[PDB]
Formats: C-alpha cells, sequence, structure tokens
DNA sequence: CTGAATATTGTCGGAACCAAGTCTCCATATGGAATTAATAA
DNA sequence: TTATTAATTCCATATGGAGACTTGGTTCCGACAATATTCAG
C-alpha cells in the first residue's frame, strides 16, 4: 500500500479535524493560485415544491440517474398510487423532493466516484423533480464548463473528501465548501470559450443521434427469430402471465422418464405446445448430441496471478464468448488441457437466475493463451451437419430457448436454478434445413455489428469529448 | 527411531527371561505358545512383541504367580479391513485356566498416535464373542503399555473389569473406564476402579503424547454436536464449563482426597446421572467463588454447569468421564515440547463455535501485525534488560484471550528462543531469566503477573479463562465482569492486584487514572448501546459520559489504564477518524496523546461477518510536562480568540449593518473607526480568519469582506457546544494554533489486501501487505534435517530391496514351471520389473533431490543456522524452494521482522515511528 | 363444553390440538403463545418429531399420539393413524441427530437415505387417519430433480394428491429466499392403496 | 399455566440468569414492557406472532441455517388452513 | 410583559448497513469402471 | 474347460446446494432547531 507522511497541523485543514488516510491522499502543500467555491458555484438551499395531483410529474433517484449524466425518471401520479410504487410516494410525503431550478447542477451525495452529477440545461421542457439526496448549485460562471470540469477533471478532489463513517461514503454541503480548485485549469476553460461549447455541443448532439436507434442485444434476436415461423409474440407474452394449469394424472409420464409434476413443468408443457402450432421441423436435440463434458472452477482469487478463468458474465445474448477473464487461478489437476476453450467450442450456461439460465455462445475469437471454462458451462460438441452451431446458441439465446430453460430449470435454489444434461438431450426445438439456418444467423450477425459498430461510435466521442476538456486544460 | 523403542528394544536384546534373544522365532524357547498364525508368517511382527515379551517377562520375573508353561487359547475370528482377521487377542496370560479369562492388548507409546479404536479393539466388545462362542467368563482386560518410566518403567495402562458393564456399548458411555492402572501379582487388583487418587496408582496419567488429542476431538465433536435442536455455542459453552470444573477439581484437591471428576462405579453399578450432575455442579459452583471472582450466594447458587434440558445426562456422563486420564493443568507434554491441550482448544473453537456476527474474532494476522507495530518484543527485552520487568499488557475488550494469548506466545518466543541474543546475562537478569523462562513445562508462568483482561460476557469469559489455563498459566487475572467500572469492582482474591488502584488526575477532570499498565491492545465494539442504568451509573467517572457514544468511552478508559508513556493499539473503526459527530474523541487523543501511526485496514478485514471499515491507531500516551504546555497553550490561544471574537463582531455591527456608535463596545475596538485606521482592522480581521483569506482579499474595502466572509464569521465565532472541557472557544482555531506551535510527523500508511479472504464456505491466500512471513526457517539443525531424508530414503529402499527379493524369488521359478504356471510366473515377473523402473524413477529423483537440497543448505543454511546476507529472506530463490518440495513439512510459520530495508507496511513501521 | 364460555373458549385445545417440536426454547415460546391465545399448551411435545412413537410420554388421560401398531401394506412398520389435519413445514435438508439415526433404519420405508424433508412425508403417511388431509410446505427441489423420484412415487402411491401450487421466492426475503410449494393431498383408503 | 406439578423444578428455575443476562437490563426490559397489554391487546394485531418473529429478527441466519430454523409467514398459514377446508371439515365432524 | 424553557412541531445525520442483481466453488453420490468371481461346457 | 458375474473397490464425472459474494444508495431512528409553552416574576 501507500506510505505517506503528515504533520500535525496538516489536522487543522477541515474544522472536523479528520485524519483519516483517504482525506489526507490528497492533501499536500499547493503553489497554485486557487480558487474557492465562493467564485465558482453557490449551494441553493432546498425547498419543498407544492406538486399538483391531475398533472402526473416525474420523480428520479439517484439509480434513475446514469453514470454519463443521463436521468430516466419515474412517471407517476397521485391518481393511480398502487402498492408497487407507494414507497416512492411515502418518499414524495416525507419531503425527499426537490424541483430544480434552470441552469443549476446536481451532485449526487452518496458514493462520488460513481461521476454521478447531472446539469440541469438553461434550454427544453418538462423540468423533472429530484430526490435531495442530491445536492444543488448555482454556478456563477457559464455552467457547462464547471459541469464539464467537474465530470472530467476535479473527479478525485471531490472523491476525496467523501466520508464513510461505518456504511455509505457520502458527501456534505461543507465538503463541497471546502473543496479547493485551480485557477489556471478553470481560466483557460473559461477563457477558451464560444468554442469549447461548439465543439461539445456537436459531438453531444452527434452521441444523442447514435443513441437514437439504439437496440438491445436480445431485441434484435427477438426480431428475426419472430420474422421467421410466424410467432405472434403479442400472444406469447399474453400466455405466458396465466397461472393455471389444470393437468391430468394420466399426463404425468408423457415423456418424463423421472415423474416431474411441479408447476413449472406444466406450464413448460402448455408453452412449447403453443409454440409449436404451426411449426413442422422439430426434431429433439439428443440425437444430435456427442459430450457434454462440463467445466473445472477451482478457488480462484480476481486479479491473481495464474492462469484465467472465464465467468457466468462473459456469456451475453449474441452469442460470442466475451474472451475478458477476470479471474486466475494457480491450481492444477492433472488434467488442464481438456478445460481449455477452443475455438468453434459450443458453451452453454449452467446455474443462473431463471432468465439468464441457459445462454449459449461460440467462441469464434483466435486466442492463443489457455482459458479454463467454469464448471458452470456445458461444452456441446455436435454433428456440424445439421445443426450449425452459431444458429443452435442463437435458438438459445432467442425467446425459443430463453422460455424452455425458465420452466425446466431444477433447483431449490431459484436464484441458481440450473440446467443437466438430461435437459439438453430432451429438448424439443426447431430445426430448418442447413440453407434456412444460415440465412438467419447472416441477418443477426450483420445487425447486431452495426449495433455494436453504434455501441463504439459513442464510446469513442464521449472519449474525445473530455480528451478535449484535458488538453484544453492543460495547455 | 522413537523414544521408547531403543530402550525395549535394549531390554530385549537383554532380556532377564531370555525368551526374546532368538530373532524371528521364538518355537525353542518356552512360554511361546500363541498357537503359531493363521493368515500369513510367525516371525517378527512389529511392536506387538516388541513389547509383550518383556510383559511376559514381567509375568514371569516379578509377578511370578508360578512359572506354569503359560498355555494360552486359539484366535477367534474379526472382521477388521480387507479380509477377516484372525487376532489372539494380543497377548494372554494363561488365560488364567483353559478357558479365556484374562484378556491383555499390548500397546507402544507411539502407537497411542495412530488408533484409538483398538482400546477396547480386542476388549469388551470381543469380550462378549468370546463369552458367546466358546462360553467363557472372561472378567479382565489389560491395555497394556510401559513407555520409559525410570528403572520401574510404570505401566501407564488403561486396565479395566468385565463384571460392571454388560456390553461395550455401555461401557462407552460409561466413558472409558479403567479398574486397574498397574498390573498386580497374586491374582488380586480391586473389583471397581481405583478411582484417580492423585497420589500414586492411578495418578493423573500426565504424559500427552501426541494424536490422541485428534483423537480425543473427533471423539467429542462426533458424540457431544450430534444434531438434533441446539445451537452448537451452548454446547461449546457447556464442554468449557465442564473442562473449567475439571480444573477446578484438580486446584481444590491434595494429596489423596481422591477426585470429584469421576464416575465412581460402585461396585458393578453405573453413577445415576442425577448424582454426578450434582457432584460435577458442586465443583463447578465452588469454581466461580474461586476462579470467576464472584461474590453473590444467590447468583452462586442458582445456576448450574449443564442446563440439563439441552444436555442430556448421557453426554454429560460420557464427557465427564472421557475428558479425565489427562491432566488440564500440567498434563502438557507433546512427548517432549509441551504445549499440546492449546491446539486442542484451537481445534474444539475452529469446530463448532460459528462465529455468527455477534461474536466474532479479531482475525490472528491483525493481531500479529498489532503486536509487531508496537515494537512489543523490543519493548518486553528492554524492561527486562534494565528493571527486570516485563510489561503489563492489557485488554479492556478481551474476548477469546486473542490479544492475550498471542502477546503471551510473542514473549516467550522472542525473548527466549528468537531474540535471546539481546538479552545479557548480568546475575540478577539471569535470576529473573530462569525464575519466569527457564522452567520449559511452565514457561508461561510470567504472565500470571502481567497479563490482564475484561470480558463482559459470561461464557466468553470463561472460555478465555479455559485457553488461559491450558497454555498454562494463571487466567485469575481475567475478569468476567464489565471493563468499564470503577477500579475497585476488579478484585482479585491472589496476587497482587495492579487492575484495582485508583487516583484522582490533576490535569484529567479530577477523575481516576490508574496509570500502571504498558501496553493496552484492544478491539472495542463497533457499537455498543448500553442501557439507561448502566449509562446513568457511568457518566461520573469519563469527562463525555454524557454523549451517548459509548464506543469512545473505552479511548477515555484507554488513557485511564495506560501509564504516562505507555503504548495504545486499537482496532477503531472509521467513523473516529472521519465523521464530523466524533470531532471531541479527536481532540481528547490529540490532547492526551502523541499519535504515532495509522493504518488503513481494507474493507475485507471482518468481511464474513462485517463490511465496516476500520483502521488500526497507535499511540503513546503523553506525560504531564506536555500537557501542562498542551494547557498552557489551549488558554493563551483562548483569550486571543475571545478577543478577536469580540473585536470581530464589533467590526461586523458596525461597518455592513451601520449601527450606531456606542462607547462601551472596548477601548481598542472605538478607537480607530474615528481614526480610520483600515490598516489596524486589517490585522485582526485577517487574523480572526487564520485559514479563510485569500491574497486578492487584501484589497477588499473593509465592509466587503465582512459581507464576503459573512455566513463564515458567525461560523469560527462559535464556543465548542456542550463540553466543559475545551473551555468555551472555537477548539478548530485554537487546535489550528496549538497544531502549528506543537508540530511533530506521523507516520500514514493504507493496507489494500491483508492476506486473507474470509467467507461463509471458508477462506483463501491471499496477497498480503501488512508484513510478509520468514518460509525459510532461520536455524535448522543440519543433522536433523538430513537425518530425515536418509530416513525417507532407507525407507523407499527397504521396498527396492523388499522388490529385489520378489525378483530373485521369482528368477528361479521361470525354470520350475514348463508353460502352463510358467506363463503366469512371467506375467508376474514382467509387472514386478515394470514396478522397478517405476521405483528406480523414484529412486533417481530421489538423489537429484537429495543433492539438490544439500546443495541450498551449503549455498544458504551454511551450518545450522542463516547467512547474514540472508537472513532477511529478501531472495527469491531461496524463499521458494521451501514453499514446494519436502522442506515445505518443516518450513517456519513466524513474521519477517526484517530491518534492513522495507517491503511490507510492518517493515517502515519497525524502522519509522520511533517510541520514546 | 367447548364453544360457549367467553371467559375461557379454548378448552378444546388441550384435547384436540397436537404438535412437535426438536429444540426446548422454541418448545417454551411456543407454549407461551398457546397460553396467550387461550391455553392449550399441554401436547407440545419438546422430543424430536421423528422419533418411535412411544416415546411422546405425556401426563394426562388423552394421549392419541401413543397408538402404534405394525401396518400391513406399509412394511410392517409403526402407523398412528388418527390425526386429520396433519399441516406443517419440513427443515429442508437439516442433519438428523446421531441418537435418531438409530432408529430411522427401520420403522422408515426409505430409511436408508439421510434426508430430513422427504422424512417427514413419510412421518406424515404415519399420521394422517385413512382420509386425513396434508397440506404442507415442500421445496421444489422435491417437486423436481432425479434423486427425489422415490418420494414422488412415495406421495403418488398412498397419497391422493390434490392440489400444488409454487410460492415466490419473495416468500422468505430477509431470511433464505428459496423456492418452496405449497402440497394438498389427502390419505388413500387401504381400499385404494 | 405450564401445569408443573413437580415443586422441585419451581423451587431451583428461574426467570433469567443472573448471571448471563444482567440485572440492569432486566429493568431495562420490565420497563419497556410496563404499560403494554399483551392480553387483550392480541386482537388488535391479529396475524402477528410476536414470539417467532422476535426469534427471526434477534437469532442470526448463520445459526437458523444448519436447522431449519425459517417460520411460514401468518398469510399463508392462513391460506392453508382454508385451503384446505378446515372450516368444514371441522363443522361437519361436530355435526357428524 | 419579558422571558426561556417544554410541551412539540418538522428537518439533518449518521448507520455493529442492506437490498438488487446475478454470479459460485464444493461436498457427495455414482456408476461404470475396475476387481473377484462362479458358470458348465 | 474357462470366464460371467456381481460384489468390492475406485476412479473422474454429473448433480445440486433453506447459497452467497458484488455493487451501489437506500430507509429510518435520533437528534434538533424551531415550533410552541408557560407561569412568573
Ligand atoms: N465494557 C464492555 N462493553 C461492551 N463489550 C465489552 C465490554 N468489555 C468487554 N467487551 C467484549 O468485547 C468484545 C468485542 S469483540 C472482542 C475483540 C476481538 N473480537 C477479540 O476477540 O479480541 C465483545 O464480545 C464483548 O463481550
Amino acid at each position: 500500500g501507500l506510505i505517506q507522511r503528515r504533520n500535525f497541523s496538516t489536522f487543522a485543514s477541515e474544522p472536523s479535524v479528520r485524519f483519516d488516510f483517504n482525506y489526507m491522499k490528497s492533501v499536500t502543500p499547493t503553489t497554485e493560485e486557487y480558487y474557492t467555491y465562493k467564485s465558482l458555484f453557490e449551494v441553493v438551499p432546498s425547498t419543498v415544491p407544492t406538486l399538483d395531483e391531475s398533472e402526473p410529474f416525474k420523480y428520479a433517484e439517484i439509480g434513475h440517474v446514469s453514470k454519463n449524466g443521463e436521468v430516466f425518471p419515474v412517471t407517476l401520479s397521485f391518481e393511480d398510487r398502487d402498492e408497487l410504487n407507494e414507497d416512492l410516494f411515502k418518499k414524495i410525503e416525507k419531503g425527499d423532493i426537490f424541483l430544480p431550478e434552470r441552469g443549476n447542477i446536481l451532485i449526487s451525495a452518496i458514493r462520488p466516484y460513481l461521476n454521478k452529477i447531472v446539469l440541469i440545461k438553461e434550454d427544453d421542457k418538462t423540468d423533472i423533480y429530484f430526490t435531495k439526496a442530491f445536492i444543488q448549485i448555482k454556478p456563477l460562471i457559464n455552467s457547462r464548463i464547471l459541469y464539464y470540469a467537474l465530470r472530467t477533471i476535479f473527479s478525485e478532489k471531490i472523491n476525496a473528501v467523501s466520508r464513510q463513517g461505518k456504511g455509505y461514503p457520502t458527501l456534505k454541503e461543507d465538503d463541497l465548501k471546502t473543496i479547493q480548485f485551480s485557477k489556471k485549469v478553470i481560466d483557460n476553460l473559461l477563457a477558451k470559450e464560444e468554442e469549447l461549447i461548439s465543439n461539445i455541443d456537436a459531438l453531444e448532439k452527434d452521441i444523442k443521434e447514435l443513441k437514437s436507434i439504439q437496440r438491445s442485444k436480445k431485441e434484435i434476436v427477438d426480431e428475426v427469430f419472430s420474422s421467421h415461423f410466424n410467432i405472434n409474440m403479442v400472444e406469447l407474452m399474453a400466455l405466458d402471465s396465466q397461472r393455471r394449469v389444470d393437468v391430468g394424472l394420466s399426463s404425468i409420464s408423457s415423456l418424463n422418464s423421472t415423474i416431474r409434476y411441479s408447476y413449472r413443468w406444466n406450464k413448460m408443457k402448455l408453452i412449447q405446445k403453443y409454440l409449436y402450432r404451426d411449426i413442422d421441423c422439430i426434431e429433439p436435440l439428443g440425437k444430435y448430441i456427442l459430450s457434454s463434458n462440463n467445466g473445472w472452477s477451482p478457488e480462484s482469487v480476481v486479479g491473481g496471478e495464474g492462469i484465467p478463468i472465464l465467468g457466468q458474465e462473459h456469456l451475453e445474448f449474441d452469442g460470442v464468448l466475451n474472451v475478458s477473464p477476470t479471474k486466475a487461478t494457480t491450481k492444477t489437476k492433472n488434467n488442464m488441457e481438456n478445460f481449455f476453450i477452443q475455438e468453434g467450442d459450443l458453451f452453454i450456461s449452467r446455474g443462473n437466475t431463471v432468465d439468464l439460465v441457459g445462454l449459449a455462445c461460440v467462441v469464434e475469437t483466435e486466442v492463443t493463451e489457455d482459458i479454463i471454462y467454469p464448471d458452470l458451462y456445458i461444452r456441446l460438441k455436435i454433428d456440424e451437419k445439421v445443426i450449425h452451431k452459431k444458429y443452435l446458441a442463437l435458438l438459445f439465446n432467442s425467446f425459443f430457448g430463453r422460455l424452455y430453460f425458465k420452466y425446466v430449470s431444477k433447483g431449490k435454489n431459484q436464484t441458481m436454478v440450473k440446467i443437466s444434461s438430461n435437459e439438453l438431450l430432451n429438448y424439443y426445438l426447431p430445426i430448418p434445413p442447413m440453407e434456412e439456418q444460415l440465412e438467419i444467423v447472416g441477418k443477426i450477425e450483420e445487425q447486431i455489428g452495426a449495433q455494436n459498430e453504434i455501441e463504439k461510435q459513442i464510446e469513442e466521442k464521449r472519449n474525445q469529448i473530455r480528451v478535449i476538456i484535458e488538453e484544453t486544460a492543460r495547455s | 527411531m522413537k523414544n521408547w523403542q531403543r530402550i525395549v528394544e535394549a531390554k530385549l536384546e537383554q532380556q532377564k527371561h531370555k525368551v526374546a534373544e532368538i530373532s524371528l522365532e521364538n518355537g525353542t524357547v518356552n512360554y511361546s505358545k500363541k498357537i503359531k498364525h493363521n493368515r500369513n508368517l510367525k516371525a517378527l511382527t512389529g511392536d506387538e512383541e516388541i513389547v509383550r515379551a518383556f510383559l511376559i517377562d514381567r509375568l514371569v520375573n516379578e509377578l511370578d504367580y508360578k512359572p506354569e508353561y503359560l498355555e494360552t487359547e486359539k484366535e477367534y475370528t474379526i472382521k477388521g479391513g480387507h479380509s477377516k482377521i484372525n487376532p489372539r487377542v494380543d497377548v494372554l496370560v494363561k488365560d488364567d485356566k483353559g478357558n479365556p479369562f484374562f484378556f491383555i492388548e499390548v500397546k507402544a507409546p507411539n502407537k497411542f498416535e495412530e488408533d484409538k479404536d483398538e482400546i477396547e479393539g480386542q476388549l469388551f466388545a470381543l469380550a462378549q464373542a468370546e463369552e458367546r462362542d466358546f462360553k467363557t467368563k472372561v472378567k479382565y482386560l489389560v491395555y497394556y503399555t510401559v513407555e520409559l518410566i525410570d528403572d520401574e518403567i510404570v505401566d501407564r495402562a488403561i486396565i479395566i473389569d468385565f463384571e460392571k458393564y454388560p456390553t461395550y456399548t455401555d461401557w462407552s458411555n460409561g466413558g472409558f473406564i479403567s479398574t486397574g492402572t498397574e498390573l498386580t501379582a497374586g491374582y488380586g487388583e480391586p473389583k471397581k476402579q481405583p478411582l484417580i487418587k492423585g497420589h500414586e496408582k492411578y495418578d493423573l496419567r500426565v504424559r500427552i503424547d501426541r494424536e490422541e488429542i485428534e483423537g480425543l476431538g473427533r471423539n467429542l465433536h462426533n458424540v457431544l454436536w450430534g444434531g438434533g435442536g441446539t445451537n452448537d455455542s451452548e454446547i461449546f459453552y457447556s464442554l468449557v464449563n465442564i473442562i473449567l470444573a475439571k480444573i477446578q477439581d484438580e486446584y481444590e484437591k491434595e494429596d489423596g482426597q481422591e477426585y470429584d471428576f469421576q464416575v465412581y462405579q460402585y461396585g458393578d453399578n453405573v453413577e445415576s446421572p442425577q448424582k454426578l450432575f450434582d457432584r460435577i455442579n458442586a465443583l463447578y459452583k465452588r469454581a466461580l467463588r474461586e476462579q470467576l471472582n464472584v461474590t453473590d450466594e444467590q447468583k452462586i447458587a442458582e445456576d448450574n454447569v449443564i442446563n440439563r434440558n439441552k444436555f442430556p445426562l448421557n453426554k454429560l456422563v460420557y464427557t465427564v468421564q472421557a475428558l479425565e486420564s489427562l491432566s488440564f493443568l500440567e498434563g502438557r507434554n507433546s512427548l517432549d515440547g509441551k504445549d499440546i491441550l492449546g491446539d486442542f482448544f484451537e481445534s474444539i473453537i475452529r469446530d463448532g463455535f460459528k462465529q455468527t456476527k455477534g461474536q466474532f474474532f479479531t482475525p490472528t494476522p491483525i493481531v500479529k501485525f498489532i503486536l509487531y507495530a508496537l515494537q512489543l518484543d523490543k519493548l518486553a527485552i528492554d524492561r527486562l534488560n534494565n528493571d527486570r520487568e516485563l510489561p503489563l499488557i492489557i485488554d479492556p475488550s478481551a474476548g477469546s484471550g486473542t490479544f492475550l494469548i498471542e502477546a503471551m506466545k510473542l514473549i516467550t518466543k522472542e525473548v527466549k528462543y528468537k531474540q535471546n541474543h539481546k538479552v545479557k546475562s548480568s546475575r540478577q537478569i539471569t535470576k529473573r531469566f530462569e525464575e519466569l523462562f527457564m522452567p520449559d513445562h511452565n514457561e508461561n508462568k510470567w504472565a500470571r503477573e502481567y497479563l490482564y483482561g475484561c470480558e463482559i460476557n459470561f461464557d466468553l469469559g470463561t472460555a478465555s479463562k479455559v485457553n488461559m489455563i491450558l497454555h498454562g498459566d494463571g487466567s485469575a487475572n481475567i475478569f468476567v465482569q464489565d471493563g468499564l467500572l470503577p477500579f475497585r469492582f476488579y478484585v482479585k482474591e491472589t496476587s497482587p492486584n495492579y487492575l484495582e488502584t485508583a487516583s484522582p488526575d490533576a490535569l484529567y477532570g479530577d477523575k481516576e487514572v490508574n496509570g500502571k499498565f504498558d501496553v493496552v491492545v484492544s478491539n472495542p465494539p463497533f457499537s455498543v448501546d448500553l442501557d439507561t442504568q448502566t449509562q446513568r451509573e457511568v457518566r461520573n467517572a469519563f469527562l463525555f459520559g454524557d454523549k451517548k457514544n459509548s464506543e469512545n468511552l473505552f479511548i477515555e478508559r484507554y488513557y485511564q489504564l495506560l501509564k504516562e508513556g505507555g503504548r495504545l493499539g486499537v482496532v477503531l473503526p472509521e467513523s473516529v477518524f472521519d465523521t464530523t459527530e466524533n470531532k471531541y474523541i479527536r481532540l481528547f487523543i490529540f490532547k492526551y496523546f502523541k499519535v504515532k501511526a495509522v493504518v488503513s485496514l481494507p474493507q475485507v478485514t471482518f468481511e464474513p461477518f462485517t463490511s465496516t471499515k476500520t483502521s488500526l491507531l497507535f499511540a503513546q500516551k503523553k506525560t504531564k510536562e506536555e500537557v501542562e504546555q498542551w494547557n498552557e497553550l489551549w488558554d493563551k490561544y483562548g483569550k486571543e480568540w475571545s478577543l478577536l471574537k469580540t473585536r470581530i463582531n464589533d467590526y461586523f455591527s458596525y461597518f455592513v449593518k451601520g449601527r450606531p456608535l456606542n462607547k462601551k463596545w472596548a477601548p481598542d475596538v472605538v478607537k480607530d473607526i474615528q481614526e480610520g485606521n483600515e490598516d489596524n482592522i486589517r490585522k485582526n480581521i485577517f487574523r480572526f480568519l487564520k485559514d479563510h483569506i485569500k491574497e486578492e482579499d487584501k484589497n477588499l474595502e473593509i465592509k466587503d469582506l465582512l459581507i464576503k466572509y459573512a455566513e463564515e464569521i458567525s461560523s469560527i465565532s462559535k464556543h465548542e457546544k456542550e463540553t466543559d472541557v475545551f473551555g468555551f472557544y472555537n477548539a478548530w482555531w485554537v487546535f489550528g494554533e496549538v497544531a502549528k506551535e506543537l508540530d511533530y510527523p506521523i507516520f500514514m500508511a493504507e493496507a489494500e489486501n491483508v492476506g486473507y479472504k474470509r467467507t461463509k464456505k471458508g477462506e483463501k491466500p491471499m496477497p498480503n501487505d501488512l508484513y510478509d512471513l520468514e518460509y525459510a526457517p532461520s536455524t535448522l539443525d543440519c543433522e536433523k534435517v538430513l537425518s530425515s531424508f536418509d530416513i525417507e530414503i532407507n525407507a523407499l529402499e527397504a521396498s527396492k530391496t523388499k522388490l529385489s527379493v520378489e525378483k530373485g524369488l521369482l528368477e528361479e521359478k521361470l525354470k520350475d514351471k514348463e508353460d502352463k504356471e510358467n506363463e503366469k510366473i512371467q506375467k508376474r515377473l514382467n509387472k514386478i520389473s515394470e514396478l522397478l523402473e517405476t521405483i528406480e524413477n523414484q529412486l533417481d529423483s530421489i538423489r537429484s533431490k537429495k543433492l539438490e537440497v544439500e546443495g541450498i543448505l551449503e549455498k544458504y543454511y551454511e551450518n545450522n543456522k542463516l547467512k547474514e546476507e540472508y537472513s532477511e529472506r529478501d531472495d527469491e530463490e531461496l524463499i521458494n524452494h521451501f514453499k514446494h518440495g519436502v522442506l515445505y513439512q518443516y518450513r517456519s510459520e513466524d513474521i519477517l521482522l526484517r530491518n534492513k530495508t522495507v517491503h511490507k507496511i510492518l517493515d517502515e513501521i519497525r524502522q519509522g515511528v520511533i517510541w520514546d
């Protein structure tokens, strides 16, 4: 760890005479002609607004605000106050609400390192109320300049005054009033304005345009799979909401082989019967399976010194292994080679939530190093003449595999529902001809590749939007 | 080559009966009728005959009882292990008469280690089988062995009769009873047990050697815990109370007088559970009067050792009767080296305590880091080398004695073995050294006068006392009462009571101060709530007793306990360091302590129990000659602050608010308003804002300065609220001035990984930032370790010679058989040859690793030591060899106290901050 | 005699309401609750729930939880067929006591498997009358998984399953959050087995 | 109320262990429950098992894991009895 | 008739923290292997 | 006339766990100022 050395006098920096390590990691003699909170901003005391009842107002907690300074408020109305959102209305009635005045900045008080600072823009409409967990400041200088100087720069001095105290690392208005902002950093940004606002505005509107067409990695798989097979997605989500199945005693042993009569199995049967009403290409998977080798999960330390190991978070709805190992072991089992990922392998997740169990992916990434797949991965070397593994993985990630594994995953603990080899061998999935399987794969490969390219341009723009600020400040 | 083996072999080749001189056979000498054998071989059969021959000699030499011919019975059947076993119930003594009447099982001092189910394996369990097959009347059963005990070589045996318990299950319920200790001539012995008369005969069986600790630990856990409905902890506490009762029984009893920790099998009938409970409870209810220092007759009489309905009586009988046959006071011998019952208790603690969250322990790495960061070994050496005295380590929060046992082992291993070079023999120093350390069987006797602790929990206090006694020490110094009481309450009924004196202090609230201890290591509770009556009873002995932050009261108690110049090490949470509310406690610490070190521990130290962040705090209590200076400064900069407050208030009233001039303000306030004198007012307004002003404000008008700095003038114009200690002055201004005048460097460090990561499913090694282990031991006996390698060499060479023996046996069978059996002989010979290449591929690697180990010792260890250029153990090549291979067997689980360079937090703490 | 004295109306409780608990503290708390709600803390046995029926000694005239005789179509094992409304929440995968392990190899059909949550189903069968009702809370692993086939087969032989409803994981949110389900079955008469 | 007929157990048993349980803590506990009406007050607090909820809140989950110390919530229990038609069964048994 | 001190009226400040989301090593059968084995020409 | 079991070892493997670690931020009690109070000199 760090080894510093400070003096007694340095305990006089704050009237709270704190002497914690985190606060004084930043404390040091200063030569820059620092500014203070008086010149830059002004803390605005919070007040409880008089909300009307007819108009549905919009509320936002800390969790609704994103890391990149976006708000996703919840539309609440006193007219429809049910028990699901009763807690929010309880907070509102208690008095944890305030309407930000236009142009202010709202810094979150809890956990500053997430950089959850939001700016109320001077333009636009439909103002949104916020939880008093934020802190209002009125920037005497240009609001956008202070906003960008607080998000990108000064992100470590704000994090150097947070108070943990047997729990949440939180801030206080006094902590902000204690900050020691520099002069050159702020005056360089303020003087070089009228272009450092135009460039950032253009880049932000480009980012907004890119986000305007973004789609999730699951809807794309759902869209094309719904395009084929002529599946009414609206009716499927309606039959899934039914909570009443009345089967008979005779229809318990049909294709059971182990006498399972739980409600989940009996609703699986109904859903699978509904899904295949018009599709006639279905054959059991157990025919086209050659092996079901599991993985190896030794005791692993995060960021250790040894062979890397994958995790359940590296399987995405796309169908490609993320190959982003985090955990590392140093233990051997005399059979290391059999538990190393190879190009073309088909891995299915074994053990997750009821909605994320059974996700499959093909490696499709040439990596020369050896990476262990945990025992929560089932590798499925199969017959490469009818299945076309990519198609199988993307079928499993689709609603055709997200509903079967949602109701066949055995387990007492619903948080780690697991699938066994028997479910894989007894799964009746639709197999179209090899030519027909290739067409879908091309579609939900090109569309998702375009989506990923969208996901890459936005990151590059958001990185240069702060590189510009850094180079402007330090100049 | 075991200790007993050499003497017993010497008497095998020096038999007074002349029965074992002929090796590998005895068929041509008298008293060798054992129905040959039934499975394989009639020759040397290990340790069994080695001691059974001497037993036969003793039977004939001194026991006599006429010579006859030692005509014994035949072998029965046992289904033990692979294939049925046909044993001759070890050795036999004439079976008295034709039918089996006497059974003896010869064992060995080292054989008590491997197996403990053979105490009755050929005894009771098969005794009924003999009585049911041959219809005999077996009555007398011997668990015979003679270890090394002087010329008399007295048998430390467990001899039992077969008239008390019809079956062996009831005998086990009778807790491994023994109706005989020493073999008696003339066919005598009492029918019932000879009891536990503590003079001679049975004694107390004080030679606990090895692995019977593990046998008992597995036995107690598999029976007492069991299942059903309980919650582990109370079972553990009941066992602790039983051990406490046994310790009290050993304390109170004298020569003879038997022992109350028995079963008292009157004749043949076993004890009724009620009377045994009454006896054990009387032992326990008198233990409290003598050990727990309780005086309330009502409390000491309205209780019991076990809760009955949550602890069945059969379990009580089994425990109370199995726990004997080993002294809990002096029984620790570990064959040779002592300290064997401690490891037993930490085996018990680990398996069954269920730490949960309410009762967790400071992890041992943290405790050792705290002890070394205080330079406890150096302080102890200096105190012994100059004052002929040891420190007075205390623990006001105590617990399981975690902070005390570690300190005990630390001092013993650092002043006696590792750093005794620092101790110089100067007669009186040597006198103290032999008075406190030299007796190995009572090496932990110094800490009968130095270690102290206070545990509020009754069960935790009892467990701490039991841990304290088992290692061997005067646990009477731990008080099971509260730790936040006046010193008069801590009454020890023997020895000097350092935690009893009290006296009001001049410059501390005119309150009691013990001021006798030197080191105060503790881990205060994270959030204690106390209660109304308790809070009212304690808000007179502490300055900040009114404030309901009782956790902070411990620091005040730490000041009250430490003498002038003592050392303090704590595990205080971050709230002391960061939270605004706990501002008074920081000022108190700065006033009465010289803060010398602080380590920001990571958020994973107590991860399975609680995620609250903590930071170790180290300090040295200031002497009075510095507290007086602090008090003088606090007034010199307090009067100035008050005057400045008055002047600034007047200036704000006039210049800003425009109030009419009043001549009654002050002679210096209304002296320059008419004359202007802006600079004089400017100096005052700057000085009042000692750290708020900026250079750019040096040009603003007087009115603007008091307006710009408004909403802050009032903030720096308030006293210290409800506090009569700091006075009616803003501490922040006064403290800022005092710290400027009284400034000293302070160590500052943080740790991101302590070395462990405990979870609900065990723990796992992690990188360590606090300290570094030693791995390679400092001193390793080259002859001893090389003898261990040579022992493994010849152990494998024995298998090599055996395989060569079958090779020679079968190399002549090829010509003996032509085709049919020849094919099988050839196949067996081929696989024997394959085993030969396997064993030679073992042997060549064995030789290569012998050579590399010898190279390691020569290039690193010189001669039974470690070279000065490698003593720091910073070389990666030296370390890793001990981390792998067979050297990992020895290793060294000791913290490396490097003082040449810095590589871990502990290194620069011992090389940085100086304790004066 | 049962429902008329307003002051003390819970008189039938002593003679028409039984219960077993293995923890003495829990037993005392349960008895305190019974006397809080109008007495009835006479049949709360503080002994184990899977012990032989002859062990449940009580100091009163009616001791219905004592009768036990071998049953023809059960493997000749003790059956106390008098109770009707058997309801409980078995401990899931709890370790049986070593002393009780002696008496589980006998008097139980599948008594060779140390599985607590499945042994109590058999004990219920030993307790319901020939026509009694059984509403129990069981883990979803009983109704699923391949290692529990015998119990599911065992239930379908002697019992006549009437309903099963899967509770949400929000049931035991602070404590364990395990997927459980309520099973409602009625014992079949000997003329049906 | 518990019908303990033996006069010896009553002479040796106790409400609390004054050594395990400090007496000032007993004072506080009595003070907290002085005004409370456990009897005749249970009607208002319908569907609230005080003693069981106290066990759940006090005993750690670590001890409630080895043994199945997980109490069924009251809403479920009222559903189990009403789903079994226990009311109708009791009425029929009383009638016939 | 000028209080300040206790009914309380709504607001800060922390917390032996703690829900939400979702990712995990390991004890334990187990059976198909091995083994011994008895079929029987 | 052997070599088929079917038991008794023994392996790496499949299965499942009243789970359990990670990350982020939430309620609620306790002060507490400021309501009010509050009786009195
Ligand atoms: N005056 C007091 N007030 C509260 N707890 C006290 C106390 N005096 C001693 N203790 C004990 O201090 C313990 C805090 S945890 C003990 C420190 C650490 N776990 C160790 O074993 O060394 C509690 O279990 C409590 O029983």
